[PDB]
């Protein structure tokens, strides 16, 4: 198991530092790799550090830009990338032995962060189909990606569809997260969408209430 | 650098079909300790990669025995004896023998299934959003196959263009369907000029187009 | 518990 640090917004020319905490295997017995995922979903190897002795090896493309370190007392690996440009916006993974981290999204931009507005998609007779009802939350006008959305503090996962964000003509992002549930249930169950946007330190919980129509 | 050539680019398979993916390296992957460091990964839609196979043929803990890896030297194959719905995603090979480490370009495995019509739902704008000066109307198409679908907005029966955005999910790992949202956005002033808001959906699973609609202010 | 195989060889000291 590899747990990476959260998404980052960083200015052009600045640096970023991200971490990867390891558990459940011998950290010092395997190379710790860092890998960039390109927009077209190719994977590109950056380098590794072998935590048993600190030796690093790099892709020539990232030499002089990437620094890799490993703290054996806390089983944590770090990658720093300096002099960032637009081509460095990507998801970055760590990988070691049989495991991959969940990825860290890095957006290189000089624009200010903006937290989302959250609005309910309320269920009604117009969002019923064959005995089920749909409801959701519209998460609008944030920058940069990502927002994470959970329902009922992560207790509600079945039938949830959190759509890929769209880019609005303003340059801000928007997404919706929806769930289908029994329509018989809307008077007794509570559906709360939990929206987190780390770059703006925004946390919103919104209870979605039915419309009477 | 050692180039990893993966084929095919896409696999479109039915449940139960065998599948195979080829990875050819531009140089031998035999290392001087006698091992061949060829790994296979699966990245399901929305997730990080997971390793399935290392040292050409050795399955990782928890990987179903439907998967087998074979090969030597420069030619390697991943085979699935019978595809299951959860096998969808992008498979990658990657070699650990040479510097830099390198990955194949990926093979996307998509599931072909029976046609399934969308369930269609519509959401009027919230009062919270209207108070802020904007009205977003959402049309949702849930759990359909194939992915092609036509969604048209009509406002007082006038066909709309230029004011909506769509987003589609990845294929579902359990039922192999897609879902889609279409969001019509207007200023409050424009929203308030019209009465009937409708989304009309055409899809191969529907015997005729489905319309969901509401009158402004009835909800 | 049989440790996972390496992805690639470790470097010498």
């Amino acid at each position: 198991y590899l747990q990476q640090s959260g998404a980052e917004l960083v200015r052009s020319g600045a640096s970023v530092k991200m971490s990867c905490k390891a558990s459940g295997y011998t950290f010092t017995s395997y190379n710790m790799h860092w890998v960039k995922q390109t927009p077209g979903q190719g994977l590109e190897w950056i380098g590794y550090i072998y935590p048993g002795n600190g030796v690093t090896n790099f892709n020539q493309k990232f030499k002089g830009k990437a620094t890799l370190t490993a703290d054996t007392s806390s089983s944590t690996a770090y990658m720093q990338i300096s002099s960032l440009t637009s081509e460095d916006s990507a998801v970055y993974f760590c990988a070691s032995a049989a495991y991959w981290g969940q990825g860290t999204l890095v957006t290189v931009s000089s624009a200010s962060t903006k937290g989302p507005s959250v609005f309910p998609l309320a269920p009604s007779s117009k969002s019923t189909s064959g005995g089920t009802a749909a409801l959701g939350c519209l998460v609008k006008d944030y920058f940069p990606e990502p927002v994470t959305v959970s329902w009922n503090s992560g207790a509600l996962t079945s039938g949830v569809h959190t759509f890929p964000a769209v880019l609005q003509s303003s340059g801000l992002y928007s997404l919706s997260s929806v769930v289908t549930v029994p329509s018989s249930s809307l008077g007794t169950q509570t559906y709360i969408c939990n929206v987190n946007h780390k770059p703006s330190n925004t946390k919103v919980d919104k209870k979605v209430e039915p419309k009477s129509c | 650098d050692v180039v990893m050539t993966q084929t095919p680019l896409t696999l479109s398979v039915t449940i139960g079909q065998p599948a195979s993916i080829s990875c050819k390296s531009s140089q031998s992957l035999l290392y001087s300790d006698g091992k061949t460091y060829l790994n296979w990964l699966l990245q399901r839609p929305g997730q990080s990669p997971k390793r399935l196979i290392s040292l050409v043929s050795e399955l990782d803990s928890g990987v179903p025995d439907r998967f087998t890896g074979s090969g030597s030297g420069t030619d390697f194959t991943l085979k699935i004896s019978r595809v299951e719905a959860e096998d969808l995603g992008v498979y990658y090979c990657w070699q650990g023998t040479h510097f830099p480490r390198t990955f194949g370009g990926g093979t996307k495995l998509e599931i072909k299934r029976t046609v399934a019509a969308p369930s269609v739902f519509i959401f009027p704008p919230s009062d919270e959003q209207l108070k802020s000066g904007t009205a977003s109307v959402v049309c949702l198409l849930n759990n359909f196959y194939p992915r092609e679908a036509k969604v048209q907005w009509k406002v007082d029966n006038a066909l709309q263009s230029g004011n909506s955005q769509e987003s589609v999910t990845e294929q579902d790992s359990k039922d192999s369907t897609y879902s889609l949202s279409s969001t019509l956005t207007l200023s409050k002033a424009d929203y308030e000029k019209h009465k009937v808001y409708a989304c009309e959906v055409t899809h191969q699973g529907l015997s005729s187009p489905v319309t969901k609609s509401f009158n402004r202010g009835e909800c | 518990p049989a440790p996972p195989n390496a992805n690639d060889p470790a470097p010498p000291n």
